[PDB]
RNA sequence: AAGGUCACGGCGAGACGAGCCGUUUAUCAUUACGAUAGGUGUCAAGUGGAAGUGCAGUGAUGUAUGCAGCUGAGGCAUCCUAACAGACCCACAGACUUGAAC
RNA sequence: UUCACAUCGACGGGAAGGUUUGGCACCUCGAUGUCGGCUCUUCGCCACCUGGGGCUGUAGUAUGUUCCAAGGGUUGGGCUGUUCGCCCAUUAAAGCGGUACGUGAGCUGGGUUCAGAACGUCGUGAGACAGUUCGGUCCAUAUCCGGUGUGGGCGUUAGAGCAUUGAGAGGACCUUUCCCUAGUACGAGAGGACCGGGAAGGACGCACCUCUGGUGUACCAGUUAUCGUGCCCACGGUAAACGCUGGGUAGCCAAGUGCGGAGCGGAUAACUGCUGAAAGCAUCUAAGUAGUAAGCCCACCCCAAGAUGAGUGCUCUCCUA
RNA sequence: UCGGAGAGAGGCUCGGUGAAAUAGACAUGUCUGUGAAGAUGCGGACUACCUGCACCUGGACAGAAAGACCCUAUGAAGCU
RNA sequence: GACAACUCUCUCUAAGGAACUCGGCAAAAUAGCCCCGUAACUUCGGGAGAAGGGGUGCCCCCUCACAAAGGGGGUCGAAGU
RNA sequence: GGCCAGUGAGACGAUGGGGGAUAAGCUUCAUCGUCGAGAGGGAAACAGCCCGGAUCACCAGCUAAGGCCCCUAAAUGACC
RNA sequence: AGGGUGAAAAGAACCCCCAUCGGGGAGUGAAAUAGAACAUGAAACCGUAAGCUCUCAAGCAGUGGGAGGGGGAACC
């Protein structure tokens, strides 16, 4: 449940620190973006030595989201912090280390994301 | 919000008749209550 | 939509509806007859039945329940110290709703409660 | 017309059926107060089409008129409250006398479409019948939730009919299609039919294979 | 008369008319129908440890009795209370023509 | 490149539209309330995107153009009071319009045409500018037609109960991305097939409470201040509806869940054809036939015999006056 | 965004009292055409049993104030 | 009496938090008493309650006036003006 | 000549023209027609086109403009 | 703004319904369906009864033709 004006965290050390989501990509819905999607985040503020500076529109993924999250087995994971991971549109992130757990299902689309997590769950 | 023109006698008689008649139907009910209240087994009207 | 909601509520707001039920049941348990509009008759029916069964089991705790619901103090003591003889083995269904003519002034359906 | 003859059951709540694979699936639960029995069959010659008239919910004779009990009696069957016929592609092979059927059949036809009187929501407004929107709730606005405009100026000169006014919402029967059957228990004569089917538990519920 | 309507008990039905299901010896009995609303009895369910008494504490407060206690418009059971009394509308064979069969 | 017509078409000509700016001033000054937004329509096409086709200076992938096509679709924002006036991010695309520049007895009043005030300028002056700037109560308990729902009488020719065919009418048949085909065909390579399958979506529509939750003024619990129950304990009342808070069954909801847009089949439009003369060649056509579009009709789903053309049949109900 | 549930007062139904503005008479359909050139009252075709109640407001160039904008009057008045 | 729609007076609302809009208008949110700290500017009066941060409920205890308040310890709720 | 009126912006059609864009149901003049002040039939409806001019009665007839399949009168009559 | 029972109050003894409002008899008067919100009493408007008639309708609602029926036995 990411509207287009939310402040996300980031789950990596790419350099961003929070970032506004703009108008998600892919699913034509865009009034609601949930786990495993991509969003057009413009950075809000960053660690001031990084090649991702004040207000650089960039493309990123949602990896944690406070709304519920169904599964198959019938469990529901819900974090407390809306979080993203800056992405390239042909695969891997551009932050190497990843913070916090992620959801295992996004593996089947984002393998390189998941491999770098400390808790795949 | 404001009516254009007065209705005829025709129409009005129709509706007043529906009003009164709407009173007609609700007598025979009271007449059943009467024709039953004439002394008989019943649990009502102490 | 009502669908499913089965709390008989009267013409009154929440607080005042509570108060009406408590006062009204008190005066039933005082006199034995009563004259209320039919709706109030049903709403009574529930609560006064609760008080009766609450007196069927005269332990302190319950006695303090009833002491908290009913207004008049001594109608309670008379009541639970009196009824587990009256309603010995009646086992639920204590009132009776013998009804009566409407109320000149509203043509409001008016009924007349018992304890039996 | 329908593909095959169907039965009619009753909505009995819902639940989940843990599939042994370990996936969670909602289901409802269909029940029969009394068994479906054919009580008529009409031909293309004697009558205008082909159909079989099944009945449900056996009841005491009092509850039921004289024309009914005569109709039921002529075919030599038990009483039954509800009574409906499936018009069937004109291939009827049924003796109208109490061919009590069963679900030896729906487990094969593993997709069933049911017809249920939905529940009724009184006189609902525009914003909910037809999924309208509403004006601004603040900013001096003064028409929330109201139906808004109706039509154009002098030319249309009236409101095009079939306009989406408010009105009564529920209460009319509705299908639901290609809804798949799922593990059934003949000792309890209960159906565990996946999905969500029209009506609060306890209304009649036609039930007949698909028309794909 | 068949059927209704009203009345009476109410609803997953409903603005009001509508709808729908009741309307008591409300079975009794060898596999389904005669519990409609309440009350009662019990179970799900919720909240979460009652009151009193005891113990430990100078006192707040804790602790045991104790998933207890208050809840119980949901599920079944229960005729304890109420569906008592009634009343009303409804009719008599469905004008006229030829055709056909015996 | 050569080549008028793949594409652009100078110079000039002939039309349809009616929506821009206008010309008249015919209705309306005992009054026809303006711009722009909100909500809700519905219609037109000369088509922006999705369906099919020619031609292409079309290798393929993109296209460019025209042809039938209105069934559908036709974002979210930043700036301005200001509909292609516009940058941002997408997206299949992010159309132009008519409907008294649709809609104020439905809404706001940001602008303009009120009274206050000020700036520049004109006027000696009062004052003024289709210049600017800040402030400025847009009234309404539907008589009738219209529309959405729902009834009653009465018609249905004896009177009734159920089941029902269905003329008619309505909603829905929408759309992207991936994978197999296949890195195949096609290409020097770069790149890289619409013939068909499979999945995930998106908007939408019909539902439903199993789960997750919202509210739940039935309910349980913590607690503040105070009054009452003699008093302590335990409770009750009170604080625009319950004091403020936590938790919540049913109900109703959704950001939840289930399903849905189909083998569909018949005519077609553009187009490609087949046989074939008028015209002893040819030509899709004149005779006759084949294929083929989200477009038409049936199918799907919901009403429906007030369909006065008032249908159908299996039961009832009485011929005593 | 994108609504939803709830309490109160109205709405709704029943008993009592009981106004209003408006009002030529109205037995008061849709589409097109016409017409002082945007008609229920005319023409052609379609459509529609009679009549209630609730609900919405597109029309009846609906009500309200013989327009307040524009013009005229050898009108009135204020200021220079 | 019933408890449709809808208008008003109100309470709550999952995930986001101005994206609505002419303008965060209207809601919501802070808030009391102590204690730390308080900037740019300045007419040197002000700014300034700037900003911002912390404790505060009940019980027990002794001190500082030894009327309040503070120090130490405990207990309770999710939440202590 | 007397006694006395009303009228003083007409409209369209035909023609000859100006203005306009040889645009307007536009405007402006000259010569006529109808409406104005005029009915009736044809034109579906339809002041200004066609015939025609209404003193009245007639449950009588002949024609003009226009027409003869049905709604509506009259040949779904002849031959090219 | 609000006038007019009767010639004379003779303005209604008595009875019944009866909260003494208002009525029906009785009585007065020539008459009180002249009885006190009383003298003729029009129209709008509100009812009642009888005659014929409207529920597939279309209309400034009349008119010319008149089906069917009712009236006193050709006129309405």
């Amino acid at each position: 449940m990411i509207q287009p004006q939310t402040h996300l965290n980031v789950a990596d050390n790419s350099g961003a620190r929070e970032l506004m989501c703009i108008r998600i990509i892919g699913a034509s819905n865009r009034r609601y973006a949930r786990i495993g999607d991509v969003i057009v985040a413009v950075i809000k503020e960053a660690i001031p030595n990084t090649p991702l500076e004040r207000s650089e529109v960039i493309r990123a993924v949602v990896v944690r989201t406070c709304k519920e999250l169904k599964r198959d087995n019938g469990m529901i994971i819900r974090y407390d912090d809306n979080a993203a991971v800056i992405i390239d549109q042909e695969g891997n992130p551009k932050g190497t280390r990843i913070f916090g757990a992620i959801a295992r299902e996004l593996r089947q689309k984002f393998a390189k994301i998941v491999s770098l997590a400390p808790e795949v769950l | 919000a404001v009516p254009k023109k007065r209705t005829s006698i025709y129409k009005k008689r129709i509706r007043k008749n529906i009003w009164k008649k709407k009173g007609y139907w609700a007598a025979l009910k009271a007449f059943s209550l009467a024709k039953s209240l004439s002394t008989g087994n019943s649990k009502s009207f102490f | 939509m009502k669908h499913g909601r089965k709390i008989h509520r009267l013409s009154r707001p929440a607080d005042q509806r509570r108060a009406l039920l408590r006062g009204l049941t008190t005066q039933l348990l005082k006199h034995g007859r009563i004259k209320t509009t039919r709706a109030k008759a049903s709403a009574m029916r529930k609560y006064v039945d609760k008080m009766i069964t609450l007196a069927k089991e005269g332990s302190l705790h319950k006695r303090r329940q009833a002491l908290g619901f009913i207004y008049e103090k001594q109608i309670v003591h008379a009541l639970f110290a009196e009824v587990p003889e009256r309603y010995g083995d009646r086992n639920g269904g204590y009132t009776r709703i013998i009804r009566t003519l409407p109320r000149r002034g509203d043509n409001a359906p008016m009924a007349y409660i018992e304890l039996v | 017309v329908d593909a095959g003859i169907g039965v009619m059951g009753t909505k009995l709540g819902m639940m989940s059926f843990f599939e042994e694979d370990g996936t969670v699936v909602p289901v409802t639960v269909i029940g029969f107060k009394e068994g479906n029995i054919v009580t008529q069959v009409k031909t293309e010659s004697t009558d205008g089409y082909n159909a079989v008239q099944v009945g449900y919910e056996r009841l005491r004779d009092r509850k039921l008129t004289m024309p009914e009990r005569g109709h039921l009696n002529k075919a030599g069957v038990i009483p039954m409250r509800h009574l409906q016929e499936f018009r069937l592609v004109s291939v009827d092979d049924f003796t109208p006398s109490q061919k009590l059927l069963f679900e030896e059949l729906f487990k094969e036809g593993d997709m069933v479409d049911i017809s249920g009187t939905t529940i009724g929501k009184g006189f609902q407004g525009g914003i909910k019948r037809h999924n309208f929107k509403r004006g601004l709730m603040t900013h001096g606005s003064k028409s929330h939730r109201a139906l808004g405009s109706i039509g154009a100026g002098t030319t249309p000169g009236h409101v095009y009919k079939g306009k989406k006014m408010p009105g009564r919402m529920g209460g009319t029967k509705t299908k639901i299609r290609k809804l798949k059957i799922m593990k059934i228990d003949t000792d309890l004569r209960v159906v565990m039919i996946k999905g969500a089917v029209p009506g609060k538990p306890g209304n009649l519920l036609r039930l007949a294979p698909a028309k794909i």
